[PDB]
């Protein structure tokens, strides 16, 4: 720990304080996430435990690298490769003029790659959202913040009281089934896809129930045709307004026909039919993909 | 899950290799003994149930313990501690919320202290170099269970129970990979309830022909038969609950037709 | 159950 020079703090999150920091012997610039460990109370957090063990296992160009973990008596340091900012900022700052299609397309492309590496190692991310998606100037994007991810060698039982995120949350969790699935990560990513495009969030809910209702208003109230089995899910109410599904052309104008097909396959109600990440990549939307750099 | 399944199943097989105790570990521990470890896992079962914990948790716990004991001499006074921290950790890894540390201290008859349990957590992490997502039997049973035709709760609960039973006796269960034990347990449970056998779907997926199981299968049978008399009982207890269809009641076959 | 100071 004596080998790093803290430079400047670059965001909070799970546990504590993340620094930009530089290795005084090698010049390498890193991101230190320093976890508090006055832990008179429960010891190493569960989030730390997961993000470390899983990241350890995952090595792929669109999943932020864990470089080292530093164990003291009294503090726990995670050392990550340094990347510049996070998709949330890029968007705020790119607002007005908007993020060029081709860059959107590569960001999506690049994420599906990482999601796919993740999913195909029974890791479930669970909290994809711009702030947890990290970009660099060479124009790569990467999965980050794995503090809630989970290994699914056995189905992953659902958080009865979810402290996660509303806006990116899958209908099927909203309606209270028992398990997660790879499908939830696709959802959050479809929602981030539509965000990059329209320059605003797709389903800005104000509580579990308002969420459902926003989803429904865009995509139309699910019934048993679309989603065999909905009407028998713990939180499903027969009183749910029966809104009709809107022409997607209406929801993401800027988007070519392919973009809409993908987007819809990713935002399918029923987790059995919502498109896998491995699939999405074959999608023709990705025919003409390049790798532009962002103007940061 | 219908897409990676194979990728996953492949990777667990890869992982289970790297996450493996050493077999000889118990005889190189000065002060402790296969017995001693039995007493322990047994105890974990019981904690498992008291705090109502997912089964995987317990499978993890033992796996951590077995690797922790494969690098580190421990004295018998401190085993229950290693176990407590192994359990804490796995609960932290696999449960939605885990028991507080206080409870874990409580459940030992405050034989150790919060700061003791917390210190060991750390050492345990240190020693596993943080590698916690170990494949377990209970994972491969769950992968295996897809290939029933058709499904059958008794069978599942039975295979489970045999699974956990393997947890208790380092001899000879440490010489087997979980994917194998999980097969074994699967064929036995199948066999026992419905007289059917380890299916071609699974033989083709797993590369394990029946005959390749036989070694592991045999010990497991012997175990199934002897469990009512085994020094250690918390599991049989556990697997009486109607939650598990009374399967630990059912009558073991005396022969396997091998 | 449970509460137990395992003697070895
Ligand atoms: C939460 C996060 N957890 C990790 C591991 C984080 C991380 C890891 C590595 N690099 C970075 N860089 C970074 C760079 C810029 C920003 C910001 F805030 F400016 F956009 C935020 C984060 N962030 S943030």
């Amino acid at each position: 720990m004596e080998n790093f020079q803290k430079v400047e703090k670059i965001g909070e999150g799970t546990y504590g304080v993340v620094y930009k920091a530089r290795n005084k012997l090698t010049g390498e610039v890193v991101a230190l996430k320093k976890i508090r460990l006055d832990t008179e109370t429960e010891g190493v957090p569960s989030t730390a435990i997961r993000e470390i063990s899983l990241l350890k296992e995952l090595n792929h160009p669109n999943i932020v690298k864990l470089l080292d973990v530093i164990h003291t008596e009294n503090k726990l340091y995670l050392v990550f490769e340094f990347l510049h900012q996070d998709l949330k900022k890029f968007m705020d700052a790119s607002a007005l003029t908007g993020i060029p299609l081709p860059l959107i397309k590569s960001y999506l492309f690049q994420l599906l790659q990482g999601l796919a590496f993740c999913h195909s190692h029974r890791v479930l991310h669970r909290d994809l959202k711009p702030q947890n998606l990290l970009i660099n100037t060479e124009g790569a994007i990467k999965l980050a913040d794995f503090g809630l991810a989970r290994a699914f060698g056995v189905p992953v039982r659902t958080y009865t009281h979810e402290v996660v995120t509303l806006w990116y949350r899958a209908p099927e969790i909203l309606l209270g089934c028992k398990y997660y699935s790879t499908a939830v990560d696709i959802w959050s990513l479809g929602c981030i896809f539509a965000e990059m495009v329209t320059r605003r969030a797709l389903f800005p809910g104000d509580s579990e129930i308002d969420q459902l209702f926003r989803i429904f208003r865009t995509l139309g109230t699910p019934d048993e045709v679309v989603w065999p089995g909905v009407t028998s899910m713990p939180d499903y109410k027969p009183s749910f307004p029966k809104w009709a599904r809107q022409d997607f052309s209406k929801v993401v104008p800027p988007l070519d026909e392919d973009g809409r097909s993908l987007l819809s396959q990713m935002l399918h109600y029923d987790p059995n039919k919502r498109i896998s990440a491995k699939a999405a990549l074959a999608h023709p939307f990705f025919q003409d993909v390049t790798k532009p750099v962002p103007h940061l | 899950v219908p897409d990676y399944h194979e990728d996953i199943h492949t990777y667990l097989r890869e992982m289970e290799v790297k996450c493996k105790p050493k077999v000889g570990y118990m005889k190189k521990q000065p002060d402790i003994t296969n017995s001693m470890r039995a007493i322990l896992v047994d105890w974990l079962v019981e904690v498992g149930e008291e705090y109502k914990l997912q089964n995987e948790t317990l499978h993890l716990a033992v796996n951590y313990i077995d690797r922790f004991l494969s690098s580190m001499s421990v004295l018998r006074g401190k085993l229950q501690l290693v176990g407590t921290a192994a359990m804490l950790l796995a609960s932290k890894f696999e449960e939605i919320y885990p028991p507080e540390v206080a409870e874990f201290v409580y459940i030992t008859d405050d034989t150790y202290t919060k700061k003791q349990v917390l210190r060991m957590e750390h050492l345990v992490l240190k020693v596993l170099t943080f590698d916690l997502a170990a494949p377990t039997v209970n994972q491969f049973l769950t992968q295996y269970f897809l290939h029933q035709q058709p499904a059958n709760c008794k069978v599942e609960s039975l295979a489970m129970f045999l699974g956990e039973l393997s947890l208790i006796d380092a001899d000879p269960y440490l010489k087997y990979l979980p994917s194998v034990i999980a097969g074994a347990a699967f064929h036995l449970a199948l066999y026992t309830v419905t007289g059917q056998s380890w299916p071609e779907s699974l033989i083709r997926k797993t590369g394990y022909t029946l005959e390749s199981l036989k070694p592991c299968l045999m010990d497991l049978h012997q175990t199934y038969l002897k469990a009512p008399q085994h020094a250690q009982q918390s599991i049989r207890e556990k697997y009486k609950n109607s939650k598990y269809h009374g399967v630990s009641l059912l009558n073991p076959p005396e022969t396997l037709n091998l | 159950a449970a509460a137990r100071s395992l003697i070895f």
